[PDB]
């Protein structure tokens, strides 16, 4: 698994390293114990703060069926489109959180501006904020939210955070993980035949 | 106060023209740390007569009722400008254009059938009761009358 | 015991020391909380069971809060007193300062001389007290009724608001 | 074992035994945390591990890992202590809970006022949040739970005074030997009643929660606070419940007074069946208006727990 | 007895446990896990009349406390002193209550 | 065993100090803080007198010290309320209207 490496947005230090803790001059039973600890508390306690923008939220409350402080949430779900007058409050919002934090980016208005490519809107919020996971849809299924929190407990538990502020490598690790369109191509392209659309 | 309602007040240059380009400018970083800033500072720049508000007996507090996750009803996300005598509305101004997608810009750039999926778009909560009165529209300027299936 | 006296009446001085001395309200006021706890530990020390209880249920429990309340309903602390630190010029304490140490050195000279036996700290309980109040000194009890009712009747008068409204603009002579 | 004396294991088991409990309550009261968070979505019709049971530990470890944040603005020691109070102060009250005979952390003759002692320091958690968050809608929302706190704060001990009339005594063990033959639920109902309504007001729980649900210029005293001090208050509120729930058991259901099973089975019994009975509640009990909360503990629990105490005393001097 | 001695340290153990036990989560979660490098309003006296109510209430409870104990030891003639008590703190309180001081909305 | 002189001593350090705070300080809320120190040392003072006596008097006048306490802070934050509703100032120099 290579990792790519966040040493201390759209312009940062990016450089794809190796497992830091497989490495051997770093490497201790006991440190990756604590690692696996840290990244399972982490990836089964991840506390939402759900922005509502658009049409995308009013999904998000079905699939709900709260942080209202940005200061205890975990995870930021962007929710709709990023409008100009509103594009400084989602990143005041997200630079009100705390480390570690978590993206998840819902519609395709929050994934690229969707059908929205217009004057007054900007063209995904992975241009101003980090994304960890991307939904397509518009709006996406409430159960499709589900599978992205579900795929950010993946990545969660194979990241290599600092274990403490004070001492170690303070650089955040997050593994190159395999694309979730390759990992299922079998199964895709395997389908042969489907119901007619004619019936309920 | 004829000021603008939909756009920054910023905002240079006026989006419904015919010369004004319609697709969405490259992001800048610059626009939106400037913009991060005013927002900052508006508590501290806030002129009541800006809103067309203005101070009477003094003391009124002039106060900014966010509407958005922390009132979160599937109303969408606004503000309005609270003037208040303790907890007495003396004048709001609701603040909106944040939830403002260039919808009938669009118009102008999608085929009279392209623009279908928008129509639904602009009140979420009724679906094909906004595609309706559109269809309807277009089907006066094609001179269709529709089968009463 | 011995410990807990001088410990507890140790951080009392302390304490009190820094709340007259302090510019925060609310820090002063905490250093006042930590001081009427080390009284209710010397208190306890004595064998006073209930004044110990009582220092920490009705000062550092009520009479306390009530100031704190205060204070966050005022927005009290930073105010150009309180930014001048004027207590803190010597000028200013100095004069003060030295008419209290006269006065607490004559009264511990009165002190000094007096017969002691020492205090040994046998328990004086609860029940003895109540005994007491309801016994000798009932007609302190009723009296004492009449005394809490005036402060709440005068409290009221003077405390109560002419605007209504749980927050309100701080306006001259509170006009309405 | 050449230092260790018959009188020194007696002096370090009595400590063993003073931890065993500490240790057990903190349990207790973080364990209902998850307990209930499940029942009530039973209640609603709706895991980490055993049954979701390691969702817990799950948190703890997230709130300890997290980045640990006080607001740039706000005082460090103030904004530090809230917590503190909350989770050290109605833990320190059940060292008065005899939870069987020869375990008790602190046989103490005040006895009851102890408990009065420390809920009186409880409220300045939520006056220093308020003050300490700098948040000026934290503040309005910190007074108004204050304020419900100390309208119920007022009949606290009142509510219990009927109970210490019939023992004669303000120790918890004194009191729960008086309850041999009848336990006080049933001679000091009201009082249980009264003190039942008070003790969940103290702890800030259903239905004395969100005291700034009217006032949109209010918004919390918990707003500003993040990771473990975050946690501390939430922890610190079921831990007084798990206080709470002790004090009744020993206060109005004889204690670990039981027929057959082993006395500390008993305490434990019933102290279940009350940390279970406020869950309950909670599910079923619509949240009353802030102004009905203020004027129930002022107009009706206040002025009952007065009458209650004259009516027993009356009864006990007749019956002498 | 060693009985009282041992329950003395008991309770001193108990509450620096408790207190060191608050310290040491405050303290772990300060140290474990990283960070990012990085007047004209006033409130009701409202506020402060539930407090002093508060107060005064609360102080007045205090001879209350000390007759539970004691009732008996009293015996009638302090039953109805008490009594008395009792009346004047409920006057008051109606006094309270009628005047309206009592009710949070106006 | 703790000598009666060591425990009036704490009093009256607790007195003077509280005097000292009443009359170095100008803001109305530091005055009535150090009045409640002033309170609470006198009270402290007869509870260690009847303590070395043996007898309940010291507690019994302690409570009515603090209940007078907590009626005179009650009236005393009442006047300090109204003098900051109506001059927004808890400067005690300038309520020096009347004089001579
Ligand atoms: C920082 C905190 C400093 C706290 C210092 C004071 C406490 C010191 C440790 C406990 C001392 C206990 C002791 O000496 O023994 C218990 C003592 C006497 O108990 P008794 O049963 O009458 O006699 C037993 C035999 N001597 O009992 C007594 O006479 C004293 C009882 C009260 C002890 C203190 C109570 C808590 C005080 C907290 C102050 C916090 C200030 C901030
Ligand atoms: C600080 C840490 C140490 C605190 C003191 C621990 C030791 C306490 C102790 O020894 O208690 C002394 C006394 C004994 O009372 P009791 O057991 O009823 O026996 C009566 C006959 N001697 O019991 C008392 O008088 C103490 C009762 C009050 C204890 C207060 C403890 C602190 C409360 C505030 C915390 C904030
Ligand atoms: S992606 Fe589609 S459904 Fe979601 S907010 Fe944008 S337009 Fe609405």
């Amino acid at each position: 698994m290579d990792y790519t490496l966040t040493r201390i947005y759209p312009l940062q230090k990016q450089e794809i390293v190796t497992d830091p803790l497989e490495q051997e001059v770093n490497k201790n039973v006991f440190m990756g114990k604590l690692n696996d600890m840290v990244n399972w508390g982490r990836k089964n306690s991840i506390w939402p703060y759900n922005f509502g923008l658009s049409c995308c939220y009013v999904e998000m409350v079905t699939s709900f069926t709260l942080r209202a402080s940005p200061r205890q949430a975990d995870l930021m779900v962007v929710a709709g489109t990023c409008f100009t007058k509103m594009a400084p409050v989602i990143q005041r919002l997200y630079d009100q959180m705390l480390e570690p934090k978590w993206v998840i980016s819902m519609g395709a208005c929050a994934n690229s501006g969707g059908m929205y490519d217009i004057y007054s809107v900007v063209q995904g919020v992975d241009k101003f904020i980090p994304v960890d996971v991307y939904i397509p849809g518009c709006p996406p299924r409430p159960e499709a939210y589900m599978q992205a929190l579900m795929l950010l407990q993946e990545s969660i538990g194979k990241e290599r955070r600092p274990l403490s502020w004070v001492v170690g490598d303070q650089g955040v690790y997050r593994a190159n993980m395999q694309s979730e369109r390759e990992r299922k191509r079998g199964e895709r392209i395997a389908v042969t035949n489907l119901r007619t659309p004619d019936e309920i | 106060n004829l000021r603008r309602i939909m756009m920054p007040q910023t905002w240079k240059g006026h989006p419904l023209r015919k010369d004004y380009p319609a697709r969405a400018t490259e992001f800048s970083p610059f626009e939106l740390t400037k913009a991060k800033q005013d927002l900052e500072m508006e508590a501290l720049t806030f002129k009541p007569e800006e809103w067309g508000m203005k101070r009477g007996t003094e003391n009124e507090d002039f106060m900014f009722l966010n509407l958005g996750p922390n009132h979160p009803s599937a109303h969408g996300a606004f503000r309005i400008v609270l003037q208040l005598d303790g907890e007495e509305i003396v004048d709001c101004v609701p603040d909106i254009g944040y939830h403002h997608r260039g919808a009938e810009k669009m118009g102008e750039r999608q085929s009279w059938h392209s623009y279908i999926p928008y129509t639904d778009r602009i009140e979420y909560l009724g679906g094909c009761v906004n595609e309706m009165p559109y269809v309807l529209a277009v089907e006066k300027l094609a001179g269709i009358t529709v089968p009463d299936r | 015991m011995e410990f807990a006296f001088y410990i507890c009446g140790l951080i009392a001085i302390l304490a009190t020391l820094r709340v007259i001395t302090h510019t925060n309200p609310v820090h002063a006021l905490l250093y006042l909380i930590i001081s009427l706890l080390a009284i209710s530990g010397v208190f306890f020390s004595l064998g006073a069971y209930f004044a110990g209880a009582l220092e920490i249920i009705v000062y550092a429990g009520a009479i306390m809060v009530l100031f704190v309340f205060v204070v966050m309903m005022l927005n009290l602390g930073g105010s150009e007193i309180e930014q001048e630190r004027q207590w803190l010029k010597p000028q200013v304490w100095i004069g003060p300062a030295i008419l209290s140490a006269i006065m607490l050195v004559v009264i511990v000279y009165a002190i000094l001389g007096v017969n002691d036996q020492g205090i040994d700290g046998t328990p004086i309980s609860a029940k003895a007290v109540g005994i007491t109040l309801f016994g000798p000194y009932v007609l302190a009890v009723e009296l004492a009724s009449m005394l809490l009712l005036a402060g709440l009747v005068v409290a009221f008068h003077v405390g109560r608001e002419e605007r209504a409204g749980e927050v309100l603009s701080n306006r001259k002579d509170d006009s309405a | 074992m050449s230092w260790i004396s018959p009188e020194l294991i007696e002096i370090l088991l009595t400590i063993l035994k003073a931890v065993v409990i500490l240790l057990v309550v903190v349990t207790c009261g973080a364990f209902m945390s998850f307990g209930e968070r499940r029942l009530l979505g039973l209640f609603q019709n709706r895991r980490v591990g055993w049954g979701g049971s390691l969702q817990l530990v799950a948190d703890m470890i997230k709130m300890f890992f997290k980045e640990d944040w006080i607001p740039k603005f706000s005082d460090r020691v103030i904004f530090t202590l809230a917590p503190m109070i909350a989770f050290t102060s109605l833990l320190l009250a059940f060292a008065i809970v005899p939870v069987s005979p020869g375990w008790v952390v602190a046989d103490l003759n005040i006895g009851i006022l102890f408990f009065l002692m420390m809920a009186g320091l409880a409220v300045y958690a939520v006056l220093f949040a308020g003050w300490s968050s700098n948040n000026k809608y934290s503040l309005l929302g910190a007074m108004r739970a204050s304020a419900q706190t100390l309208s119920y704060e007022v009949f606290l001990g009142l509510s219990l005074m009927g109970v210490v009339a019939q023992a004669g005594s303000f120790n918890m063990t004194d009191i729960v030997n008086s309850q041999a033959h009848v336990w006080n639920v049933i001679p000091q109902f009201f009082g249980f009643i009264t003190f039942a309504i008070a003790g969940v007001a103290v702890c800030h729980r259903h239905p004395f929660d969100q005291p700034e649900a009217e006032q949109e210029l209010a918004d919390g005293y918990h707003i500003e606070y993040s990771g473990m001090k975050f946690g501390l208050f939430f922890v610190g509120e079921y831990i007084g419940i798990v206080t709470i729930s002790a004090l009744m058991v020993t206060l109005f259901f004889g204690g670990w007074q039981g027929p057959l099973l082993p006395p500390f089975i008993w305490f434990a019994l019933k102290t279940a069946f009350f940390m279970m009975m406020f869950i309950l509640i909670r599910a079923s009990l619509p949240r009353p208006r802030y102004d009905q909360v203020m004027s129930f503990g002022w107009k009706i629990c206040l002025p009952l727990t007065l009458i209650n105490l004259l009516v027993t005393a009356a009864v006990i001097l007749w019956q002498a | 007895s060693t009985e009282v001695i041992a329950h003395h340290w008991a309770f001193a153990i108990f509450l620096i446990v408790a207190i060191g036990l608050c310290c040491l989560m405050l303290v772990g979660g300060w140290f474990l896990g990283g960070r990012a490098r990085a007047a004209r309003l006033r409130l009701s006296a409202k506020f402060y009349l539930v407090a002093m109510f508060f107060v005064i209430f609360d102080v007045e409870a205090l001879y209350l406390f000390a007759w539970s104990t004691s009732i008996r030891e009293s015996g009638w003639v302090g039953f109805v002193e008490a009594a008395i008590f009792i009346f004047v703190l409920l006057a008051g309180l109606v006094y309270l209550v009628r005047i309206g001081a009592l009710d949070w909305t106006p | 065993m703790i000598p009666l002189q060591h425990g009036l001593i704490l009093a009256a350090i607790l007195f003077v100090l509280g005097l000292t705070g009443l009359v170095i300080r100008r803001n109305l809320l530091f005055m009535l803080i150090g009045l409640e120190i002033m309170i609470n040392a006198s009270a402290l003072a007869f509870v260690v007198a009847g303590s070395y006596w043996g007898q309940t008097d010291g507690q019994v006048m302690y409570i009515l010290a603090i209940s007078l306490a907590a009626a005179e802070a009650s009236i005393g934050l009442a006047l300090l309320l109204q003098l900051h509703r109506r001059r927004q100032n808890l400067n005690i120099d300038s309520v020096s209207e009347m004089r001579g």
